[PDB]
């Protein structure tokens, strides 16, 4: 927005790309620290900037934000005398916005510089946050208010897993009360411009823009905006948090923010340390991520969940910026490059990944199945290194089930995992697990004229999702009815559908089998 | 450069240990099967000596 | 009578003022906005408050003036039960699940109704009859008219030929 | 923009842009960042690479060469560039010396259009 001028504090002295220093005007008024200042580039137009250094001389260090080409030495500089406030609310949703607050074409304000909730203000994380991935939601479960890091190399699926987590909320958010809706805030720090456009279209096609707002500071835009972009993202989320609603914040990515902050610090002669970063580069990410929290019952019980992305270079966690963010966040979701190329997508390295508040974060139903999966995959991984046991059979099917492009619905995920847990996919081969899972969710073999006779439990009825979340699968209400559905599905799949594999040994049928099975990997 | 290659050298030896440990453990199973013999043996070739 | 939060501070048990706000409801998304405002003013939802909300979900149309995509009074209703049972630690009484049974027969989703009468009969040991026959009527209504399941998906013999979309 | 046309651009080499700026940046009196490059390394590539794009008016289709100094892909000059690209082609020395030309290591490579929607299903599989 058009900021509010007050007093003419000085003239522009030097410029060095996106940084400048001022000389004070006669009188020496002295602007306040960390405030916005408007530089008169022309009589009609202004150019914003943030104050970073207040030198003994009277000179004031500026980080340029807008109209950087139009800034010149000798221009007048007006001060606001206020911290950066931005447009925030429900009206900002479904739109792209700068860190300064201007909308990109394609509501009471809130402070970007704000202290995090104190000790008595927060509470333990209990509400679950579904990423929509069987690998993540079982083994590395994210709670509402948690800070869960996403680390890995370039092209390992760091953005996709973060974006699909936002897309996973639409199916719930549409059906549920808006009080418990997960409003998302995708912050795009230092990314390419067309990448933001493709995410905008991808969010629009899945109805995500209704429950999402896109913070954007692209690679063309200066370091000042990139530095400030995650802070503006949290500010927009804190509105929902402080007003008793749950929120999600993706920073993509904090690696490029740090590089932008390093540029600012080095250009203003701040003493550099490890890998040329300033002393307070840890403090940069720490005060950002700590503002993400789960508030108490006394202050609404709202939340801001954080999904910071941090790019690693050739699986090197020992880098300064990566090691800093790991020590701040509540565990991570590590994406391995060898698993990506190997086949497993999302390429979630379960051994390297971890959630520090996993058990309490999960749903009662999801906690039942997932507790066993840790025991099975632990024994499977050990026995794979060092003759097929029951753990070896069932463990391998879980690995096949974890592969998925788009996010799974909570009902469709937990039932296909429950089948593998109790051992319904033991006689079914490893290559035909996705064909087995597809025919479970979309189709149904019992109803496919014959041995049905279930009174309520079917997979076409998506509304059972919320009954399962209340009572769990291991419960007298749903246990007997569920085990019918799976018994009908296995016996008919093995008899009628899996019988083809002994048969099909010819050209134009082996290829038809492949193209069928490859498409089954995408749709869960 | 040096940070990556010394890690990949170390990753090389990690795979080396795991594969050689597979031979170790597999040959234990064969050694357990093979030692089912030492208790017997020898008395079969009594008149073979003569 | 008296109550304390997780830290041990005093908490406002005065529920009745916030109940009458939920009665003036009009559209059921406004009930959630009230439920937020109680918690904000250190006043946790009572067992009667959840039932008063459940009433508003049944009576009104959906969110507000405009319709949302894939509306589901049942899914909004069953979420609120999950909140009171697990997180807030409150067992829903006989009134709670009777509001759920009404919405199954009203909207026509009988298949849910079969599952929830099993729930209402077990544990909470009560069979409300009135709605059981109204639910069974909708079950026979689907059979005699045409078919009960989706229909186009069920009859179509797949076996190798299944569309991926 | 003006003539409204599909155009090709060929930058050999984009590292030499970054390296040229690294020389002046020292003499301008800026403190160097990681591995002795300019502190504005990401910003220099930002303003250059963002201009290279398909607008509504026309369409640039830029092939670029990127020198990886000392065969160190973690170096800032290539590492920063990787984020900007649509098809990242990575050439390995061990692949070249083994006899395979072109020396393309396919595991480190990637493309955005490697997707069942854009290319055919038979191509992707
Ligand atoms: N779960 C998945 N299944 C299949 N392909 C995926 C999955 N996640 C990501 N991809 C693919 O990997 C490529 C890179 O994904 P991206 O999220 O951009 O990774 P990064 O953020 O690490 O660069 C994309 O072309 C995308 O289609
Ligand atoms: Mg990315």
């Amino acid at each position: 927005s058009f900021f509010k001028t007050t007093e003419m504090i000085g003239y522009v002295h030097s410029i060095d790309g996106t940084i400048a220093t001022l000389i004070p005007a006669p009188g020496n008024p002295g602007v306040a620290y960390n405030t916005i200042i408007q530089i008169q580039v022309s009589p009609t137009t202004f150019a914003a900037g943030l104050v970073f250094n207040l030198e003994k001389d009277g000179r004031i260090g500026i980080i340029l934000m807008d109209n950087i080409t139009e800034v010149q030495s000798g221009q007048k500089v007006m001060a606001t005398g206020q911290l950066l406030h931005i447009p925030v609310g429900a009206g900002v949703l479904g739109k792209v916005v700068n860190p300064l607050g201007h909308e990109v074409p394609v509501s009471t304000l809130g402070k970007v510089d704000t202290g995090a909730p104190n000790i008595v203000s927060r509470s333990p994380v209990n509400y679950n946050l579904l990423t929509g991935f069987k690998a993540v939601d079982t083994m590395i479960p994210i709670g509402r208010g948690q800070r869960e890091l996403i680390v890995g190399d370039r092209q390992t699926g760091k953005t996709s897993i973060a974006v699909s987590t936002i897309i996973n909320q639409v199916r719930i958010n549409q059906q549920i009360l808006s009080k418990n809706a997960v409003i998302s805030i995708y912050v795009s720090i230092g990314q390419r411009c067309s990448n933001v456009a493709r995410i905008h279209r991808l969010l629009q096609s899945y109805g995500a823009l209704r429950y999402t707002t896109v913070m954007a500071a692209t690679a063309a835009e200066p370091a000042g905006l990139q530095y400030l972009a995650p802070y503006a993202g949290v500010t927009m989320g804190e509105y929902f948090m402080n007003r008793g609603r749950h929120c999600l914040c993706v920073y993509d990515d904090l690696s490029k923010q740090a590089v932008a902050y390093r540029q600012i610090s080095l250009l203003l002669r701040r003493p550099p340390g490890r890998e040329a970063y300033p002393g307070d580069v840890f403090y940069l990410h720490s005060r950002l991520l700590e503002r993400a929290a789960m508030l108490s019952p006394g202050k609404g019980g709202g939340s801001v969940t954080a999904l910071p992305i941090v790019e690693t270079l050739s699986n090197d966690v020992t880098a300064y910026i990566v090691t800093n963010v790991i020590s701040i966040t509540d565990g991570q979701i590590y994406l391995d490059t060898k698993l990506f190329t190997g086949g497993q997508r999302p390429a979630v390295n379960i051994g390297l990944s971890v959630s520090r508040v996993g058990s309490s974060a999960q749903n009662a139903a999801m906690k039942g199945v997932a507790g066993k999966l840790k025991g099975i995959l632990a024994e499977y991984r050990k026995l794979a290194a060092d003759v097929q046991t029951i753990p070896m059979i069932r463990g391998a099917r879980f690995v096949a089930l974890f592969n998925q492009k788009q996010p799974s619905y909570f009902m469709n995920a937990i039932v296909s995992l429950y089948a593998c847990l109790n051992g319904y996919l033991d006689d079914v081969k490893v290559q035909y697990v996705k064909f087995y899972e597809y025919l479970l969710v979309h189709r149904d073999l019992g109803i496919m004229y014959g041995t049905a006779k279930n009174k309520f439990f079917y997979m076409y009825v998506q509304e059972l999702n919320y009954l399962i979340r209340f009572f769990t699968l291991n419960s007298p209400i749903l246990h007997g009815e569920l085990e019918e559905m799976l018994k009908q599905h296995t016996h008919l799949f093995l008899q009628h559908y899996q019988s083809k594999m002994n048969a099909i040994k010819s050209e134009k049928d082996v290829k038809a089998l492949k193209n069928l099975l490859y498409s089954c990997k995408r749709a869960v | 450069g040096k940070l990556r290659l010394y890690k990949e050298k170390l990753e090389g030896y990690n795979r080396f240990y795991s594969i050689v440990k597979t031979i170790k453990m597999v040959t234990l199973a064969k050694y357990r099967a093979a030692q089912g013999r030492i208790r017997t043996r020898d008395f079969s070739l009594r008149y073979t000596e003569l | 009578a008296k109550k304390y939060d997780l830290f041990g501070y005093e908490v406002d048990t005065n529920t009745a003022p916030w109940i009458e706000k939920i009665k003036k409801c009009k559209y059921y998304d406004e009930a959630g906005e009230v439920l937020v405002n109680m918690n904000v003013s250190n006043c946790p939802p009572d067992i009667a408050t959840y039932n008063a909300t459940l009433q508003c979900i049944y009576q009104s149309p959906s969110k507000q003036s405009t319709p949302v995509d894939n509306e589901s009074k049942f899914c909004a209703m069953m979420d609120l039960l999950e909140e009171m049972q697990h997180r807030n630690r409150l067992k829903p009484n006989e009134e709670s699940w009777t509001w759920v049974m009404k919405e199954c027969v009203k909207s026509g989703q009988f298949r849910l109704g079969y599952c929830i009468q099993q729930v209402m009969e077990t544990e909470c040991k009560g069979c409300p009859a009135d709605l059981v026959k109204a639910n069974e009527a909708n079950a026979q209504k689907a059979k005699t008219e045409g078919k009960e399941h989706p229909g186009h998906l069920s009859q179509q013999a797949g076996l190798f030929d299944v569309k991926v979309e | 923009d003006v003539e409204g046309q599909d155009v090709l651009l060929f930058i050999d080499n984009i590292f030499r842009f970054t390296q040229a700026n690294s020389e002046v940046s020292a003499l301008l009196g800026r403190i160097p960042a990681a591995v002795g490059y300019q502190p504005t390394l990401a910003e220099d590539l930002g303003q250059l690479q963002e201009r290279i794009t398909s607008t509504t008016k026309g369409s640039i289709t830029s092939v670029q060469a990127v020198y990886v100094p000392a065969d160190d892909i973690t170096d800032p000059a290539p590492a920063t560039t990787f984020s900007h690209l649509d098809a990242t082609t990575v050439l390995d020395r061990a692949v070249a010396e083994s006899g395979i030309y072109p020396a393309v290591n396919p595991l480190e490579c990637a493309s955005r259009i490697m997707d069942p929607d854009v290319i055919s299903v038979d191509h992707y599989n």
